[PDB]
């Protein structure tokens, strides 16, 4: 699971980078050191913001999967075996599935929000802004300020 | 001539353009469509396309 959000993060840090790798093409072999750093350090930015958002919202997600919980539940207890089972086991075994199923959905959830935020601000930014600064300048602003934000709507302690 | 033009983003077909051609006809004329041929993708500028003229009743250019 660790190896798999690393990958993530490192993933929709880098799109970015893919986007932004032929729309321009200025001297991509000194500009390739910039792109890798930008990239790391989005991608520890986004992975912070992404551990922050599953934490608070998991208490949410806790109640939000109770309905599925029953449904399980009543399947788990409507069989023979339940009638001579552990009697507990069964919801531990169940709350454990379900746990794991919110966990993977919150956190791709959270993971295509912060994306989809990813790319709002940067293309207005992009257009508007070129005008009294240097355009290169403007993408590392933009980009910069929007893995900040990322990084900040998670916690929000103003 | 093409004196203003961005070599970075246009290039020109016959190097650096001096077409003279010197004729009033409906018959023909040597060539006015230039075939700016672009490298990359990014921003292009239209400058601007040298015509002149010198005109034989007067002779310098126009």
């Amino acid at each position: 699971s660790s190896a798999l959000f690393f990958g993530n993060a490192f993933i929709v840090s880098a799109i970015p980078i893919w986007l932004y790798w032929r729309i321009w093409h200025m001297d991509l072999i000194q500009s390739a050191v910039l792109y890798s750093v930008m990239t790391l350090v989005s991608t520890y930015l986004v992975a912070f913001a992404y551990k922050n958002v599953k934490f608070v919202l998991k208490h949410k997600v806790a109640q939000k999967r109770e309905d599925a919980v029953s449904k399980e539940v009543t399947r788990k207890l409507s069989e023979a075996d339940n009638r001579k089972m552990s009697r507990k086991e069964k919801d531990e075994r169940i709350l454990w599935k379900k746990n794991e199923v919110a966990d993977y959905e919150a956190t791709t959830f959270s993971i295509f929000y912060n994306n989809t935020l990813f790319l709002v601000l940067v293309i207005v930014a992009s257009f508007f802004i070129l005008k009294n600064f240097n355009p290169t300048v403007n993408y590392i602003l933009s980009i910069s300020a929007s893995s900040g934000l990322i990084a900040l709507l998670s916690t929000g302690s103003k | 001539s093409d004196d203003s033009f961005p070599p970075e983003d246009f290039g020109i077909v016959s190097g650096m353009l001096n077409v003279k051609w010197d004729r009033i006809a409906p018959a023909s004329n040597v060539s006015h469509t230039v075939v700016l041929r672009p490298l990359k993708a990014g921003y292009f500028n239209f400058t601007s396309a040298t015509v002149t003229y010198l005109a034989q009743e007067d002779g310098p250019v126009v």
